[PDB]
């Protein structure tokens, strides 16, 4: 009843196995506690801006930036829609060409935080000159625990 | 009667009358090898040509009847093609 | 025609060998992984996985050893 | 003359004649005209070529140091060596 | 070798032989090319001056100031900012930006 | 006129055994054609109306300029300006464009080489595509095959021959086999169960057997153009040695169609 | 990161990669530089001392085994030099030994970029056993 | 003696292969020259 | 009395190259070149040294901060240790 | 009163779960809105496939988006490896190649067996 | 009649040479506007049109290709000079040779005809689809042509340089007594028979993915397959344009160094095997398309074998001016100015074979600066050397050689001063084929677009070179191009010359 | 006459100046003879002129003209 709740305590204090079990069976329940895994998905353009304002770069700027944790094992898929491109971030090291099709692979891991500028490196029309790409690094703890959750529903 | 061609010709000798026949008949072996069978077939084949039919209709698959432009340069359907088989209409 | 000098077959030592690693490079990529005509190639995975790991070792294990040691300079 | 094996029947011997001219006995080149260019390699080099001009009516010339002596010599008709002599095969 | 060395410069008699290296001499070479460039320096500031349809807004004497007084320093959206191409501009390791620096 | 022949003999066919011609208006005439033809098809690609005739109109003036040169070139031989040195140029010349012909039968192949032997995700990878019903090796291709390897081997007999004869029934007979492999293969164009427009299959096979059907079509006329030549005289000289050449050379390429569109399904 | 005005060289890096790949470009160029001074230095000497008021008549020299097999020989050893740092370099691009922690399909178009990811977030108890052993001693008393 | 009324390289075929088509052909090769370039510049693609 | 050919050449050795020493100009060229390729990659040499002492100061700040980050962990430890013990 | 010496087996399980759960959900909560500063985050992609050693990885897409619908064939809809595949091609195929794929399943015109 | 019916090879080279400079002209045209746009930043006189410029750069590098030094050194120079050198009393087909020249004009005018129609054909020299196929219209049709007509031309020149190699040389004279300008024109034939059908099958692919709807490369083709072909045959291209040049340059440096060419068999051996391993290196093009390591780690191993024959020929050059009595000219200083400048294009081509180095590199203004080091400074000046060289055989004028070293320090000057800076834009990361560039690019540029006039000008001052010539009579040479009399005869060689072998 | 084979094959036979040449290139010593031109020098340069103001304004006129075709 209740000194059978207290008896099962004093098995606790007797028995090292029966300790351990319900230890085990503590981390089971707490397991219980934790949230369940969440998608974090997103769909979105990078344009240039038209016009700037002092502090950003002509040409090279973008309204909306990739943002990429250091320190991280990043995949990256280049392809492409249309026309060929090329991605081109001149500070990461990397120049993959987009092709409608193919899914190209890199593998890319940032020593450092800061702000990359690239360009487009594949001849692809009237406006092959203002299609830029900024990379914005961060460090991984505020990518998983600030910027992700922008993105869950 | 004075032309280059026999003003030179003593300067250029032919290289050296059965043998020609020898030769002829060793090449005719190894032409009736092949010569009248394939003849024969052939001639097989074209009074069993425009006579079969196929009726397998095909459902259209993006990498079939590529129309990147409209129609073609000609008309329509596609150059010597009287029986188009992919499919309209799909159901 | 004429004797070719001592320099040439100088020469011709690495256009031998790029002419030998050209060859084998057109030979070796008919007996690779994505060069397969049906969906069905990759339903058996460990005969799949263990061509595809095949195909990735052979020529780059002789430069393992110095991947993991930054030999990627002539001075370091 | 040298021997005719592996010689073309048309190429006009006299090229190869079995005779290093001198001055006191030059080789005579059949013309027909008045001035021909001729070919003479070095004598101590295959590889160099000099292409001279001999001219009618003159002294014997030599085109490379310590080679062969020439004279031109107009004529209406040159022997096509290779089945003008050797057909004689006198 | 000799001889057609001899024709050569007979068929062109305005190739002086004198014994130096620029057979021409400069006091004829000189002006000529300073007066080509000249005329290409000429043409260079025709197409500045005159055949451009649109100047930037971020080549101005203002936006230049203005951008002068900020430095090589990249806003982020999500962080502080950023010193721009720390190993040209000798930014030691410790220091990320401006405003994470705080003077002391 | 009379002097002409007198002056050619004086200066140039008694002094070289080589051929010097007087000027002539056939190559100026055939680039402007080439113009021509190359505007009318630009024109009939898009649909453009009255495209199709001017391409046709340019592609027939390129047809008469070189038919007028050839007439001028068979003139030519017939009146002994070539020596047996200008004939063994002729044949190294058809040597020299049968290379070019075979590097660009080399890059077409290529082409299904590389796309049949990895399909691509489009095609949900599978070679050959659903639908395409390839046409199979055991059937009128393989008579093909006999009837062209027919035409090599009575081809190989009008070169050896020295009976006038025997030369004129072996070039008729290897003439009348090279029009039943053309025959044939409108045969095939019209039974297929599939277009040019249907997958890269369709496609390279169309071009590759429609560039193959061309080669034989005009080693076909060679080799009646050479025949009529000893219709006349009883001789043919570089005629019949180098259409014999670019028919054999059409015979070798037929191999590697064969064995790579046809038996490899590629 | 950026590129400045007047600049010579590449720009800074942020990754070991790039680093690399400018540290291969470096090493090239300490010998390109030696072979455009041997170059340049040797045909000044050649132009000022082989001039015809200092040559009275040329020499004959067609050939020279000796310096002929010299620059065939040393050229090559140069460029085997060269090469096996950067066959290293080009296998070292493959660097799936880790774990990724990302993916990004990147979508060029006319003309903008697009970005896309589909991953997924969990959680993890981290060091659970103090938690545990605190909760077995709560327990306990 | 050579020659028939069949023979393609007759010598009374000469004028008409040789003279008349080098201005028959001369002058309609600028007929459809400039034709076709009106066609190609000033025309409109209906594909 | 014929046409004679000139002497057109020296023997090597004997004309305007026993003066030139060309052995000489090649080690003064490739010591030029080496001087000044060493130079080159003394100067990268300093800015990789550069580079490493950038990331290790970085590293040096990146220590402090996960640090007191696991202090705090502890500090809250240490709180919720009492809160189940009051 | 049914001591430790005499309860049977099931009994002594539902006890030991009511004195775990009694206080764990003192500790971390009901729900778990506690452990936020003893939680580590951590992000989900789809792993190396030793079967695509290549840079072009449309196969592995393709794969993997054959092999979800083989799993939801075959193994019923909530089996484990059926979302471990839907997670993998997610993480890997553009939308845009997956809803063309999805319109033509849905049109007839997919050559897939399942 | 005489130009329109020729069938002597002395007038179709000279018609070649008139083609070519024609060709340069427009180039040159069209490389001012380029320059123009590119000397600030913002829009210039273009007036931010990026199709325009797009078909300007594309039209640009097909012209000064196609149009200008292969009709200079493969058509101009070699269809003069070749049976001259050799003793041919003429081509081995003198009908072949002038439909060789006629094809080229029709190549050009539907050229010059695809900038008029539509928008044009905006698409780059290489014509990579689908960019190729998404043009609307007929312009990428008609370039597309132009490419045909002038593969055809080069291919039928090519027969025509092989037959009259290997059977018209004089008595006596084998394959060793030719100069090195023979053997550079024939390798050239050799690489252009065996490269540009593959070009040819490519186009027509080209052509049926655009207007027949085809797939070879498309949604179900393969566009790597496009880039694998047009590579296979545009790396033998690059060298197909800088073998005669090599020739001329021997043939210039041996002439006023009083000495011949060092190294003969040596100097064969080396124009082989760059001929030979210009066939299995193409895809050092493709380093960033993503293939496989492999294929990556071969084509960077091989490309770097080429750079060892060329250090042989430069150093034979080095050799061949060792040791003489040398009198510098025009010529001369246009071939010490080849010595010393190709090896500053060939050095940044050793950095671009390194795929690693190449990702970085890849489409920059280092490319650009590389092979405008190795075709404005390599052929150009090969073209260059050889009109101040054989222009009074040829043409039968003269030239001041006061205006022509005028014209050598202005184009020297201006070249150095134009391609120098496009190196530092490329290691900073500035993109090809953009009219609009980011503001920190702005001083390279400007001083650029200052090296682009001073070029310009060079171009206008070549005009004012020219004079009446002297006439003299020759006695001996050491080619046979220089026993003839200037002008020579329309049937020169009368007599067909002999080589006599001595008896040594 | 006129039209026989000997025509086709030998050409014409004409001796001397063709029509309006002042030197005889085709048998002569020289094929160009550049000093015997009337007004050579005049022809020269405008021929030069003619060719420089074409191969230097081709390209503005197709600048031009797509850029007139835009402003409408
Ligand atoms: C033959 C090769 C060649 C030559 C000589 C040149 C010459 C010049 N080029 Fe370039 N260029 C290319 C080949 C060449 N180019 C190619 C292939 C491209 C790429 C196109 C594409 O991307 O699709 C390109 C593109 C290109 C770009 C890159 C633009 C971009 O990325 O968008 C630039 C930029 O500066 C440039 C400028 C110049 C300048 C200022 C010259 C100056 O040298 C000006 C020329 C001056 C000369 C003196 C040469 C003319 C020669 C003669 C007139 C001699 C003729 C004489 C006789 C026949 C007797 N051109
Ligand atoms: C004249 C034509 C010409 C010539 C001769 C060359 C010669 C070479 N080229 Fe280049 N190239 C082009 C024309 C040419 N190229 C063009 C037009 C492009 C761009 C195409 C486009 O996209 O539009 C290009 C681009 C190009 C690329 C592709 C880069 C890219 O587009 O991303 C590469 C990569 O390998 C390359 C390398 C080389 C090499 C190694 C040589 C070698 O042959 C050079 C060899 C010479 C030397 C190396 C110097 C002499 C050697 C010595 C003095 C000995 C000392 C040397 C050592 C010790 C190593 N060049
Ligand atoms: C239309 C183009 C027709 C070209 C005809 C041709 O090239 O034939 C020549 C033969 O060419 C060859 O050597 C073979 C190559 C054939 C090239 C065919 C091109 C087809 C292009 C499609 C004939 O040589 P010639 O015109 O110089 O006359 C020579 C004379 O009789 C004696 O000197
Ligand atoms: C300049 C160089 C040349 C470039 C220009 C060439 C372009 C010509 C395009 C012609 C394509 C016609 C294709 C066509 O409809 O015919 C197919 C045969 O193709 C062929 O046989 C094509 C032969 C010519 C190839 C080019 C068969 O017709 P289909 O495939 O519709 O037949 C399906 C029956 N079931
Ligand atoms: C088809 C592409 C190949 C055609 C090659 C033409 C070679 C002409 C040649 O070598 O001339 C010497 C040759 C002279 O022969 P002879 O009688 O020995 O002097 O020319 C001819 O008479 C052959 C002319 C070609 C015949 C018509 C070709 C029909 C092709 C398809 C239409
Ligand atoms: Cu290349
Ligand atoms: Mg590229």
């Amino acid at each position: 009843m209740s000194e059978s709740k207290d008896q099962l305590k004093e098995k606790l204090k007797a028995d090292p196995s029966f300790r351990a079990e319900l230890k085990d069976r503590i981390k089971n329940a707490l397991l219980s506690k934790v949230p369940a895994s969440v998608p974090i998905s997103y769909n979105f353009d990078s344009y240039m801006l038209t016009e700037v304002q002092p502090g950003q770069l002509r040409v090279l700027e973008v309204d909306e930036r990739l943002v990429l944790p250091t320190n991280t094992l990043i995949r990256l898929l280049v392809t492409a829609s249309d026309v060929l491109h090329s991605w081109a971030v001149p500070a990461l090291g990397v120049k993959m060409d987009a092709v409608p099709g193919r899914l190209n692979q890199v593998w890319m891991s940032i020593n450092r935080e800061g702000v990359f500028y690239g360009q487009c490196s594949e001849l692809c029309g009237a406006n092959h000159s203002f299609m830029p790409i900024v990379v914005e690094a961060i460090s991984p703890r505020q990518f998983l625990t600030e910027y992700v959750k922008k993105w869950i529903s | 009667g004075e032309t280059i061609d026999k003003y030179w010709a003593p300067y250029f000798p032919k290289p050296a009358a059965d043998e020609a026949k020898k030769s002829v008949n060793k090449e005719m072996v190894g032409f009736m090898l092949l010569g009248p069978v394939g003849v024969a077939f052939m001639l097989y084949d074209f009074a069993v040509g425009l006579e079969e039919e196929h009726h397998v209709t095909i459902p259209p698959y993006p990498w079939m009847r590529i129309r990147r432009l409209p129609g073609m340069p000609w008309g329509q359907d596609g150059l010597f093609e009287g029986h188009p088989r992919v499919a309209t209409t799909w159901p | 025609p004429f004797k070719l000098p001592l320099d040439a077959y100088i020469l011709m030592l690495p256009i031998t060998y790029a002419s030998a690693a050209f060859v084998a490079m057109c030979c070796r990529v008919p007996t690779a992984d994505p060069e397969t005509s049906s969906i069905a190639y990759y339903e058996d995975e460990q005969k799949s996985a263990a061509a595809a790991q095949r195909y990735d070792n052979s020529f780059k294990q002789f430069f393992d050893a110095r991947i993991r040691n930054h030999k990627v300079g002539v001075f370091q | 003359y040298r021997p005719l094996g592996d010689k073309e029947l048309w190429h006009e011997a006299w090229m190869y004649e079995d005779k290093f001219g001198t001055e006191e006995d030059p080789i005579i080149v059949p013309s027909l005209e008045a001035e021909r260019i001729i070919g003479v390699t070095d004598p101590e080099d295959e590889t160099l070529v000099v292409w001279g001009i001999l001219k009618d009516g003159e002294p014997p010339r030599q085109f490379v140091e310590n080679g062969e002596f020439y004279v031109l010599k107009h004529v209406e008709y040159i022997k096509k060596v290779g089945d003008v002599l050797e057909a004689i095969e006198g | 070798a000799r001889a057609q060395i001899e024709r050569w410069a007979a068929e062109h008699p305005t190739a002086p032989r004198v014994g130096r290296i620029f057979e021409v001499p400069l006091g004829y070479v000189v002006p000529r090319v300073a007066a080509g460039i000249a005329a290409a320096g000429c043409l260079w500031y025709m197409n500045n001056t005159f055949l451009q349809t649109y100047r930037p807004e971020s080549l101005s004497k203002e936006f230049l100031e203005e951008q002068a007084k900020i430095g090589e320093v990249a806003q982020r959206m999500n962080a502080p900012p950023v010193y721009l191409n720390p190993f040209t501009n000798r930014i030691p390791g410790s220091i990320l930006g401006p405003e994470d620096a705080k003077p002391e | 006129h009379q002097t002409a022949k007198e002056f050619y003999m004086e200066h140039i066919g008694k002094r070289h055994p080589f051929h010097v011609l007087p000027p002539s208006p056939w190559p100026m005439l055939a680039g402007w054609g080439t113009y021509v033809s190359c505007l009318g098809m630009a024109a009939w690609f898009h649909n453009m109306p009255t495209g199709g005739a001017l391409m046709a109109f340019g592609m027939a003036n390129i047809a008469w300029t070189a038919i007028t040169w050839w007439r001028d070139c068979a003139i030519e031989g017939d009146m002994g300006m070539h020596t047996e040195v200008v004939r063994k140029n002729f044949i190294s010349g058809m040597w020299a464009f049968i290379v070019s012909e075979a590097l660009l039968f080399v890059g077409l192949l290529w082409a299904c080489l590389h796309l049949g032997m990895s399909p691509s995700v489009a095609l949900q990878m599978q070679w050959p595509p659903v639908g395409i019903e390839p046409i199979g090796w055991d059937k009128r291709a393989l008579v093909m095959s006999a009837v062209l390897a027919a035409s090599y081997y009575s081809a190989n007999v009008a070169m050896v021959a020295k009976d006038p004869k025997v030369v004129m029934g072996a070039l008729a007979t290897t003439i009348g086999l090279g029009a039943m492999f053309l025959a044939d293969q409108y045969l095939e164009y019209n039974e297929t169960p599939f277009t040019i427009t249907d997958s890269p299959y369709g496609t390279t096979f169309f071009v590759t057997t429609g560039f193959h059907g061309m080669h034989v079509l005009l080693g076909s006329l060679y080799l009646t153009a050479a025949l009529m030549m000893y219709k006349r005289t009883h001789n043919a000289g570089a005629a019949l040695k180098s259409s014999i050449l670019y028919w054999h050379f059409v015979d070798i390429v037929w191999i590697a169609v064969y064995g790579i569109i046809y038996v490899g399904q590629y | 990161d950026s590129p400045q005005p007047w600049q010579l060289l590449f720009q800074d890096t942020a990754t070991s990669t790039a680093q690399a790949m400018i540290d291969l470009h470096h090493d090239i160029f300490f010998f390109l530089i030696t072979v455009v001074t041997l170059v340049f230095y040797m045909m000044f000497q050649i132009i000022t001392k082989f001039h015809y008021s200092k040559v009275l008549k040329p020499e004959k020299l067609t050939h020279h085994t000796t310096m002929e097999v010299i620059w065939t020989i040393i050229p090559t050893l140069i460029v085997v030099m060269i090469a096996i740092p950067s066959l290293t370099l080009i296998y070292s691009l493959d660097q799936h030994t880790e774990r990724p922690g990302l993916t990004v399909k990147i979508i060029g178009r006319q003309w903008y970029w697009s970005y896309e990811m589909h991953d997924h977030l969990q959680h993890k108890l981290l060091d659970p056993d103090r938690l545990v052993g605190i909760a077995e001693k709560a327990l306990v008393k | 003696d050579s020659y028939k009324a069949t023979d393609f390289t007759n010598p009374k075929y000469n004028y008409f292969f040789r003279e008349l088509t080098a201005r028959v052909q001369g002058v309609l090769l600028t007929g459809g020259s400039l034709y076709g370039t009106w066609l190609v510049v000033f025309g409109e693609a209906q594909r | 009395k014929a046409v004679y050919a000139p002497s057109e050449y020296f023997k090597y050795g004997e004309g305007a190259s026993k003066h030139f020493g060309f052995a000489k100009h090649v080690a003064i060229a490739m010591t030029v070149g080496l001087g000044l390729s060493f130079a080159w990659k003394t100067w990268h040499w300093n800015e990789k040294r550069y580079i490493a002492q950038y990331y290790a100061d970085m590293a040096r700040r990146e220590a402090r901060e996960d640090a007191a980050r696991k202090s705090a962990l502890a500090d809250k430890y240490k709180q919720l240790e009492e809160e189940l013990l009051s | 009163k049914p001591t430790l010496e005499s309860l049977s087996a099931d009994e002594l399980e539902e006890l030991k779960n009511e004195v775990v759960s009694e206080v764990v959900d003192k500790i971390a909560g009901e729900d778990g809105t506690k452990l936020a500063d003893f939680l580590e985050p951590e992000l989900i992609t789809a792993p190396y496939d030793p079967r695509f050693p290549n840079r072009n990885q449309a196969r592995h897409c393709f794969v993997r988006f054959n092999e979800y619908y083989k799993c939801l064939y075959e193994r019923g809809e909530e089996h484990p490896r059926c979302q471990f595949y839907q997670k993998a091609y997610q993480s890997l195929c553009p939308s845009e190649w997956v809803e063309s794929w999805q319109e033509l399943r849905e049109k007839g015109l997919w050559t897939g067996k399942y | 009649m005489r130009w329109l019916y020729s069938t002597s090879h002395k007038d179709i080279g000279l018609l070649y040479l008139v083609f070519a400079f024609f060709g340069g002209l427009l180039g040159t045209s069209l490389s001012m506007l380029i320059r123009y746009e590119l000397a600030l930043p913002g829009r210039g006189l273009l007036d931010g049109n990026g199709q325009l410029y797009n078909v300007i750069i594309t039209g640009h590098g097909i012209i000064m290709l196609l149009f200008m030094v292969m009709p200079a050194l493969f058509g101009g120079f070699g269809n003069w000079l070749l049976p001259i050198m050799i003793g041919a009393p003429d081509m081995a087909f003198p009908r072949l040779n002038n439909i060789s020249f006629w094809l080229n004009p029709p190549a050009l005018a539907l050229l010059l005809l695809s900038t008029l129609v539509e928008q044009g054909p905006g698409t780059g020299w290489t014509a990579y689809p689908p960019l190729s196929v998404q043009h609307s219209g007929t312009s990428v049709d008609l370039a597309i042509l132009s490419l045909h007509l002038n593969g055809l031309s080069s291919i039928l020149g090519a027969v025509n340089m092989l037959v009259t190699v290997a059977g018209l040389r004089a008595p006596g004279m084998k394959l060793l007594h030719m100069p090195l300008f023979v053997w550079a024109i024939a390798l050239t034939a050799v690489l252009v028979i065996l490269a540009v059908p593959v070009l040819a099958a490519a186009l027509v692919m080209l052509l049926t993915d655009r207007n027949i709807n085809t797939a070879y490369f498309c949604e179900s083709g393969d566009l790597i397959l496009y880039q694998h072909l047009f590579w296979f045959f545009g790396h033998p291209e690059v060298y197909i344009l800088i073998l005669p040049a090599f020739g001329i340059v021997s043939q210039v440096v041996s002439f006023f160094s009083q000495k011949p060419v060092f190294g003969l068999t040596g100097m064969i051996c080396a124009m082989g095997a760059i001929s030979l391993l210009g066939f299995i290196v193409w895809a050092h093009h493709m380093f960033t398309v993503g293939l496989d390591l492999d294929t990556v780690a071969y084509f960077t191993s091989a490309t770097m074998i080429i750079a060892v024959p060329t250090g042989m020929k430069i150093f034979s050059w080095m050799a061949t001016i060792y040791s003489g009595r040398v009198w510098f000219t025009t010529p001369m200083w246009f071939a010490v100015g080849f010595i010393c400048l190709f090896t500053l294009g060939g050095v940044t081509g050793v950095v671009l074979a390194n795929a690693g180095v190449d990702m970085l590199v890849h489409d920059t203004y280092y490319v650009v600066a590389h092979f405008h080091y190795v075709l404005s400074m390599g052929a150009v000046f090969g073209i260059f050397a050889g009109v101040y060289f054989w222009g009074n055989l040829i043409t039968g004028l003269g030239y001041h050689e006061g205006r022509a070293m005028v014209h050598f320090w202005l184009l020297f000057i201006g070249v150095n001063l134009t391609f120098f800076p496009q190196h530092f834009l490329g290691l900073a990361g500035m993109p090809r084929r953009m009219f609009d560039y980011a503001d920190c690019f702005a001083g390279w540029n400007a001083v650029s677009s200052f090296g682009a006039s001073i070029s310009f000008i060079s171009v206008i001052v070549f005009a004012t070179t020219f004079q009446e010539a002297v006439r003299t009579v020759p006695r001996t040479a050491t080619t046979l191009e220089w026993v003839l009399l200037a002008t020579p005869a329309h049937h020169a060689l009368s007599q067909v010359p002999v080589l006599r072998t001595a008896s040594s | 006459e006129k039209y026989s084979h000997e025509e086709v094959v030998y050409g014409d036979g004409h001796h001397g100046l063709r029509k309006g040449y002042t030197y005889d290139f085709e048998h002569g010593p020289h094929y160009l003879q550049p000093e015997k031109i009337p007004n050579f020098w005049s022809k020269f340069y405008a021929g030069t002129g003619a060719l420089y103001a074409v191969g230097l304004g081709v390209p503005l006129f197709a600048v031009w003209w797509q850029q007139s075709k835009l402003k409408a």
